[PDB]
C-alpha cells in the first residue's frame, strides 16, 4: 500500500528503502527481488570511510542473499576487501556451501554463531542448509552425467539409495539439478547438453535486454534538460 | 506429504510399478495406492503408471483459457513495440 | 501481326494530357473519348510518348454506332513527325471506365493504320482505386479449349510508367508531397506495411465470392482464371519445415543488431547527458560575477 516518493529525496533515503525491503524479503521465500533491492542499495549509498557502518552491514547481507538463490558470490570478493575483518564469517559460509560438504556447514554456523546473531543473518543460515545440498549433487550430475544412486551415497555419505532419489525428486521440480531419474535402471540422467540457437530461445532473453536499453533511454531525456532550463532561466552575462 | 511426493514424481518417470509407488506414497494397502492413483488422473494399465496423463491435462486446460497471445508475446508484436519506443 | 507488348511503360504527360482532351470536349454522361496514342513500337516495352485527340462522336442510343474521322488521323500523324520523327500509330486511347466489346470492332480499324498490334489504353479519368488509373489490353485472336472459334478478345497487359529524366524532373517541381505509399522513414514504412497486407485481403474476398458466382449464378468457366489459382496452391509457403528452423535463426541474428545497436545508442546520449551538466557548472561562475554588474545596471536606470 505504496506511497514512496523518488521525486524529491536524497540518495541515502533509497539506500535505506532498498536495504529493509531485500531484508525483509529474504525471510518471506522471494530472494529474486531482494537481489535487485540489495545490489541496487550499494552503489545508491555514498561510498565513504564514515559511511563504514552501513556499507559493511550491506555487504553482509548480500553474499547471504546469492547463497539463497543456490548462486556462489567470488571468493575474489572476500580477498581484495578492506571489509576482511567482519567479513571473517561469511567466507567461510560459503565456502562450505561451494564444496557442498554438509559436515563443514554444521561446525561453522555453530562457530560464528554469536557474530551473525548481531547482523541477524542468523535465521537465514538455517534456511541455507538446503542450498548446500543441492550444491552438492548439481556437482555429481554434471561431472558424471549417467551415475548410480550407490555411487552418489558412497561420494557425500547420503543414508541410501532412496534419501538421494527424493532430494534429486524435489529438486528438479525447481530445476535446480535438471535431470531426470530413471528408476529401473537406477541411475541419474542428467538432461543438459545447451546448443538453443536452433531454439527460438534468444527472442525473450534479447527482449528483456532491449528492455533495460530503453528504460536506460527514457532515463536520460527526463533528466538532461531539466537542470539546464533552471540554469537558463536564471540570470547570467 | 503424499502430494508434495506426487508432484515431484512426475518429472522424474513416467512410470514406476505398482510396488515401487507404495513405498514411496506412503501406504499400507496396495488397493489404497491404486484408488488415489485413479482419483488423481493417472491410469494404472498394465501395472504401470502413467503420470504424463494429469500433466498433459492441467496443460490443455491453461491453453483452453485464452488471455494469452500478450503473456507468451508474438515476433509481429516484440518488433512493433520497438518502433513506437523511439518513434514519441 | 505479333505480340511484344509484354511491358507498357506510359509516360505521366499522357495521363495528364488524357483528362484535359476529355474535359475540353466535355464529355460526360456516358460519352467517350478517342485520340491516337503516338509512340515507339517493335521493342518489348512499349513506349507511350504523346496523345493527340481525334473527333469522335459515341451515340447514346447503342454502342455499336459512332462517328469517327479517318481523313483527320494522318493530318495529325504528319505534323507531329516534323516534331518528332519516332512517331507512329500504335493504338488509340479510350477514356474508359471499363472495357467495352464495341471497342473490338474500332480496334480492327486502328489495325489499318499500325504495323504492330493496336493497344488499347483505358485511361480512366474517374481515377478509381488508390492505384494505377490505366489497365491496358491489346486485341490478339485466339481459338480456345471449349470449341471455340476464331474469337476476338482483349489480353490484360501488366501497367507500369516509366518518364524520361526531364519528364519526371518537371513532377518534383510541381508536386511537392510525401505520399501515403511511401516507403521511406519507419513510421511511413509501418503504414505501407498494414496498406499492403490489407491490400491483399481485399483482392482475395473477391475471388471467394466469384467463384460462388460460376457455380451458382452461371459466370463463365474460363482455364485461365482456374490455372492460375493452382499454382498460388503448389508454390505456397510452409512452415514447421527445415526452412522455418532456419527462418528463426536468421531472425535472431537480426534482433541481434537491433541489440547491439540499441546500447551503442545509450553510450552516446549518456556522454550528452554529462556535459550538459558540465556547461551548468561552469554557468553557475558567471552567473554569479553577473549579479554584481546587474547591480549597477539595475541602479543605472533609477538614477536618469
Amino acid at each position: 500500500k505504496l506511497e514512496y516518493p523518488h521525486t524529491d529525496v536524497s540518495s541515502s533515503l533509497e539506500a535505506r528503502y532498498f536495504f529493509y525491503l531485500s531484508k525483509i524479503n529474504a525471510i518471506q521465500l522471494d530472494y529474486s527481488t531482494a537481489n535487485e533491492y540489495i545490489i541496487a542499495a550499494i552503489r545508491k549509498a555514498p561510498h565513504n570511510s564514515k559511511s563504514l557502518g552501513f556499507l559493511q552491514q550491506s555487504n553482509k547481507l548480500h553474499c547471504c542473499i546469492q547463497l539463497l538463490m543456490g548462486d556462489i558470490p567470488e571468493l575474489s570478493f572476500f580477498h581484495q576487501s578492506n571489509m576482511q575483518k567482519s567479513l571473517l564469517p561469511y567466507y567461510h559460509l560459503t565456502k562450505a556451501v561451494k564444496l557442498g560438504d554438509l559436515k563443514k556447514f554444521t561446525s561453522t554456523i555453530t562457530k560464528y554463531k554469536q557474530l551473525l546473531l548481531k547482523d541477524d543473518t542468523y535465521q537465514l543460515c538455517v534456511r541455507l542448509r538446503s542450498n548446500v545440498i543441492k550444491t552438492g549433487i548439481r556437482i555429481i550430475s554434471l561431472t558424471y552425467k549417467k551415475i548410480s544412486l550407490r555411487d552418489i551415497c558412497l561420494k557425500l555419505n547420503l543414508d541410501s539409495e532412496q534419501t538421494v532419489e527424493y532430494m534429486v525428486s524435489r529438486a528438479i521440480r525447481d530445476g535446480v539439478i535438471e535431470a531426470k531419474i530413471n528408476h529401473e535402471d537406477g541411475f541419474i540422467e542428467t538432461t543438459e547438453l545447451l546448443n538453443i540457437y536452433d531454439s527460438e530461445d534468444p527472442q525473450q532473453v534479447f527482449d528483456e535486454r532491449i528492455k533495460f536499453a530503453n528504460q536506460l533511454h527514457d532515463e536520460y531525456l527526463v533528466s538532461m534538460r531539466y537542470p539546464e532550463d533552471k540554469k537558463t532561466q536564471q540570470n547570467e552575462k | 506429504i503424499r502430494d508434495e511426493i506426487a508432484k515431484n514424481t512426475e518429472l522424474s518417470y513416467d512410470f514406476l510399478p505398482l510396488s515401487n509407488i507404495k513405498a514411496l506414497l506412503f501406504f499400507n494397502n496396495e488397493k489404497e495406492t491404486e484408488k488415489f492413483a485413479l482419483e488423481r488422473n493417472w491410469p494404472i494399465v498394465n501395472s504401470k503408471v502413467y503420470f504424463n496423463n494429469q500433466s498433459k491435462e492441467k496443460a490443455d486446460y491453461e491453453d483452453e483459457m485464452m488471455h494469452e497471445e500478450d503473456q507468451k508475446t508474438n515476433i509481429i508484436e516484440k518488433a512493433m513495440d520497438y518502433a513506437i519506443s523511439i518513434e514519441n | 501481326m505479333s505480340l511484344q507488348h509484354e511491358k507498357v511503360t506510359i509516360a505521366p504527360l499522357v495521363l495528364l494530357s488524357a483528362l484535359d482532351h476529355y474535359e475540353r470536349t466535355q464529355t460526360k454522361e456516358n460519352k467517350r473519348c478517342v485520340g491516337v496514342i503516338l509512340g515507339d513500337a517493335n521493342s518489348s516495352t512499349i513506349r507511350v510518348t504523346n496523345s493527340f485527340a481525334l473527333p469522335f462522336e459515341e451515340d447514346e442510343k447503342n454502342s455499336d454506332v459512332w462517328f469517327l474521322d479517318h481523313n483527320y488521323i494522318e493530318n495529325m500523324n504528319e505534323m507531329c513527325k516534323k516534331i518528332n520523327a519516332k512517331e507512329k500509330l500504335i493504338g488509340w486511347y479510350h477514356s474508359g471506365p471499363k472495357l467495352r466489346a464495341s471497342d473490338l470492332k474500332i480496334n480492327e480499324l486502328f489495325k489499318k493504320y499500325t504495323q504492330n498490334n493496336p493497344l488499347l489504353l483505358i485511361v480512366d479519368v474517374k481515377q478509381q482505386g488508390v492505384g494505377l488509373p490505366t489497365d491496358a489490353y491489346v486485341a490478339i485472336e485466339q481459338v480456345k479449349d471449349d470449341g471455340t472459334s476464331t474469337e476476338k478478345t482483349f489480353l490484360h497487359l501488366p501497367c507500369t510508367i516509366e518518364a524520361e529524366e526531364a519528364e519526371e524532373i518537371g513532377v518534383e517541381h510541381l508536386l511537392r508531397d510525401v505520399r501515403d505509399q511511401a516507403a521511406g522513414g519507419l513510421s511511413i514504412r509501418l503504414t505501407n506495411q498494414l496498406k499492403s497486407l490489407k491490400g491483399l485481403q481485399s483482392k482475395l474476398k473477391d475471388v471467394v465470392e466469384y467463384l460462388d458466382k460460376v457455380i451458382n449464378k452461371e459466370l463463365p468457366i474460363n482455364h485461365t482464371i482456374l490455372g492460375k489459382l493452382q499454382d498460388v496452391f503448389n508454390l505456397l509457403p510452409n512452415l514447421g519445415t527445415p526452412d522455418d528452423d532456419e527462418i528463426d535463426v536468421e531472425n535472431h541474428d537480426r534482433i541481434n543488431i537491433s541489440n547491439n545497436l540499441q546500447k551503442a545508442l545509450t553510450v552516446k546520449t549518456n556522454d550528452e547527458l554529462m556535459v550538459i551538466y558540465i556547461s551548468n557548472l561552469v554557468r553557475s561562475i558567471i552567473a554569479f560575477d553577473d549579479l554584481i554588474e546587474n547591480k549597477i545596471q539595475n541602479k543605472k536606470i533609477q538614477e536618469q
